[PDB]
DNA sequence: GCACTGGCCGCCATACTGGAGAATCCCGGTGCCGAGGCCGCTCAATTGGTCGTAGACAGCTCTAGCACCGCTTAAACGCACGTACGCGCTGTCCCCCGCGTTTTAACCGCCAAGGGGATTACTCCCTAGTCTCCAGGCACGTGTCAGATATATACATCCTGTCATGTAAGTATTAAG
DNA sequence: CTTAATACTTACATGACAGGATGTATATATCTGACACGTGCCTGGAGACTAGGGAGTAATCCCCTTGGCGGTTAAAACGCGGGGGACAGCGCGTACGTGCGTTTAAGCGGTGCTAGAGCTGTCTACGACCAATTGAGCGGCCTCGGCACCGGGATTCTCCAGTATGGCGGCCAGTGC
């Protein structure tokens, strides 16, 4: 008998067959692969919820998440995050 | 409307003064432009993070208490305008 | 008192004579070995080197003024 | 004879003078033009309230004032009195920046 | 009588999980309400930056001419590229060593 | 027939209010359920941070020979305690200054 | 008229006029206790939020702010604040 | 089961090793010393941090996850220990 | 005659292996045995998982490694290729540490 | 008698010391505007009861840390020699502070105007909750090849021997006084 | 006849190049357990619907920000001087680096214990929700005195003109030849 713990085996592994159908991983490497989504989702999560603050919103809607995703992300990689999250929540608003 | 060079408003006595407010003794003559192009660096960074927030708060005007926001971001919290 | 330092420096030179020329450092610690006050007497002992070389009773080997090695004249 | 002090100790009177005061040491019109002129690269048409370039007047001097006296423990660290760029250099990796 | 179960993440055509990242939202302890299109967005924010440090990680270790990751190829990839180093100054990975790198007085000549 | 309208800064003895740290802490989102005893606790710590600051300050300012405190006074306080200067090793204070502290080096002879 | 806009004046000022009855403030001065006091209880009550999260509790007790100051305040700074805190809560507890 | 000067334990030879991940060319011998207090600093640092969260937990045994919380706090955050 | 190399050419040669090397780098026991020590100062009887002392050793070189690089910032800095331990203070301080 | 030479005295370069200038400290005077105290207001703390639920206590289990023991070498250590580096002195060059004069734009201050923040109101888009139901990742089992490890070659590199060369130094010659 | 200039010739430092040693790549065998994949599952994710509420959006207003003109001056700028700082070369002394043996204690494999980690059940304390209240705290106003601004004398801090000391030079007289 054991209880489950949750993490992003399935997922990253996923997304990694999906850009390296050919490339593995070891188990030390999806530990950090697990702390670092749980770091980066910690992060943004958290910059949202002092944004809300600031405003006196209640909500968390995807303009404050994209607003801490420029704030945080440097350079470049805030106009792809920001893209291809526009194309995803385009895909989810048609859905 | 367009400005091309302010930063060399930061004049070179201000400087001056900024580092003997440091315990600077001597300054070299190289100093000056670098100490420009850090604080255009530190100017930057903080200003597009309180940018964000401020058409983030749908308002065209910048407060003070975006900079003091985007100063605690960046870990660098300021202490006289908090609200 | 006693007499000046350039003659003891004379013989700081012909101490050794090694193949190349006697230098700074040790014209110090020859002077503080034969007992001297090398301390007060910095500026002394500059002005004494580029008064032998400019006699040419030494001749200095690699260094200019009174830094590097220092050795005696042909004769 | 016109009187002159010896260099350097004019220069830490007004260390002294700076140190133990409290004002602002850059004038105060010409950050706020290189703060807008810098803002509006971003979003155009940027107003400014008068103690938000103020907050970030402080904040500035506050962060360069603390990066001279990093520089300065550089300048020490290498038997010098002059600060150089290389310090500056030295202080910023040294922060991580 | 009832539609059949369609996933949120397929939904959006991503892999990562809608409904684990908002669940997570919700008892992360963030606000009191979620916008539908939030986790949605964060989840595309962090299934393209994993992809992305899993295709530097994928390349090193191909340079590497391995054909699994270990957490060194992940210090590789994490350290070479300047918006993940600003991203990750402060992090430090296990088993990870740093580049290599010399600086020029210690060469030797 | 309610009893007389007291307060829970009274009922600790303290300066800090309870009633407004504890709705704070409510609306801070921090936790759905908040203790009773957690805003007491917080406001004594509070008003013990702010009674050496103060207390400082106002010896500063006595070392001043003002009796209104300036912010001057403040940092001067701040940076003479060693562990508050910890506390506060990343924060700017407005107008503030640094210490009078020169290396001994950059004095003459 | 105007909105009230809550402040941490009476509050300081009192405290400045039991350690000091003589002396004053400026206002730029007690702008900066409130800042202070405004950054010393996000720094505890973010502390707490995590502590709450990490054991999986639901609450925020004395118990966790406790464990929060004495992670972040230093030395006899931490013994004395967990002195008067025990002290007040146990004043609080005979009402 | 009394522990008496363990820091020594930290050998100078792991010492040179660690300059040398660190790049260093050259070691003073005097270096040691106060790389042993400084590493000693540092965990007292994070081992107060990790039991204030452990008796936190009322638990007599130190965790990983409270390690990874205690290096997270500090600001020098660890990747591969179950965060 | 042996053979033998001229100074720093080794050392070198072991900057090249350990930092091209993962594994942990001081030994095992005598760590477990100094982190059993410091925190017997703190609270009694306390017992360590393993990995929470492997996540120690990882963190404590970590910090060690980016303190060493900082010092050899200091180092080259300072003209020289040797450092002393007032490098190591100095790039604390300028940490803020 | 004469020339060498040591000793002694006179003169010059270099390190103490008093005195003048002046920057700032220290003492009054003055007028003022921010602190502070009072007054009216309003909203947020309070109080009390309910109600649902969160963790504390107990108890049981099982497992991973701890304790102990025996080989088994890798590494710690120590020493010794060597060479390579820190630093100190000096000299040299040149670069930046101090100070004086000229200029300009910053500051104040004074007025005009409008952009937008901000507040209230309204109506609505959305989301959280709940009930039910199901499939997706998790626990778990298994097998199996990527890589760890081991063994044999081959180059990199790095230190050293060895020969050619520049250069310093010893030397005969000789020409001129 | 003498004695310094000058060419001539040789030993030593320096440098270029070959070559071996050894460490590190590089190529091939092997086994293995950690990665990867197959399986039960149940619970976390999803769908519908609804109560409700934060929030989007329009109106306005006023206020605070923006625009602009005049004076004035202190600060910015430019230039001269010069003294002070940086720094390069060299040289010494030492202090680690590297390379040998040696001790040892970590490392690894194996056994056994238990104390506590963790899961499960209970429930009972306990904290959120909410209606009504009131008084504590905040917006607003108005005075005054601590303090900013200003003026005048002392004191201390700075730098230089003038003195005391050490070393250099010159002269003379004693003495030996």
């Amino acid at each position: 008998k054991r209880s489950r713990k949750e993490s992003y085996s399935v997922y990253v592994y996923k997304v990694l067959k999906q850009v390296h159908p050919d490339t593995g991983i070891s188990s030390k490497a999806m530990g950090i692969m697990n702390s670092f989504v749980n770091d980066i989702f910690e992060r943004i999560a958290g910059e949202a919820s002092r944004l809300a603050h600031y405003n006196k919103r209640s909500t968390i809607t995807s303009r404050e998440i994209q607003t801490a995703v420029r704030l945080l992300l440097p350079g470049e990689l805030a106009k792809h995050a920001v893209s291809e999250g526009t194309k995803a929540v385009t895909k989810y608003t048609s859905a | 409307k367009v400005l091309r060079d302010n930063i060399q408003g930061i004049t070179k006595p201000a400087i001056r003064r900024l580092a003997r407010r440091g315990g600077v003794k001597r300054i070299s003559g190289l100093i000056y432009e670098e100490t420009r192009g850090v604080l255009k660096v530190f100017l930057e960074n903080v200003i597009r993070d309180a940018v964000t927030y401020t058409e983030h708060a749908k308002r065209k005007t910048v407060t003070a208490m975006d900079v003091v926001y985007a100063l605690k971001r960046q870990g660098r919290t300021l202490y006289g305008f908090g609200g | 008192s006693g007499p000046p330092v350039s003659e003891l420096i004379t013989k700081a030179v012909a101490a050794s004579k090694e193949r190349s020329g006697v230098s700074l450092a040790a014209l110090k610690k020859a002077l503080a070995a034969a007992g001297y006050d090398v301390e007060k007497n910095n500026s002394r002992i500059k002005l004494g080197l580029k008064s032998l070389v400019s006699k040419g009773t030494l001749v200095q080997t690699k260094g200019t003024g009174a830094s590097g090695s220092f050795k005696l004249n042909k004769k | 004879k016109p009187h002159r002090y010896r260099p350097g100790t004019v220069a830490l009177r007004e260390i002294r003078r700076y140190q133990k005061s409290t004002e602002l040491l850059i004038r105060k019109l010409p950050f706020q033009r290189l703060v807008r002129e810098i803002a509006q690269d971003f979003k155009t048409d940027l107003r400014f309230q008068s103690s938000a370039v103020m907050a970030l007047q402080e904040a500035s001097e506050a962060y360069l004032v603390g990066l001279f006296e990093d520089t300065n423990l550089a300048a020490i660290h290498a038997k010098r009195v002059t600060i150089m760029p290389k310090d500056i250099q030295l202080a910023r990796r040294i922060r991580g920046e | 009588a009832r539609a059949k179960a369609k996933t949120r993440s397929s939904r959006a055509g991503l892999q990562f999980p809608v409904g684990r990242v908002h669940r997570l939202l919700r008892k992360g302890n963030y606000s009191e309400r979620v916008g539908a299109g939030a986790p949605v967005y964060l989840a595309a924010v962090l299934e393209y930056l994993t992809a992305e440090i899993l295709e530097l990680a994928g390349n090193a270790a191909r340079d590497n001419k391995k054909t699994r990751i270990i957490p060194r190829h992940l210090q590789l990839a994490i350290r070479n590229d300047e918006e993940l180093n600003k991203l990750l100054g402060r992090v430090t990975i296990a088993q990870g060593g740093v580049l290599p790198n010399i600086q020029a007085v210690l060469l030797p000549k």
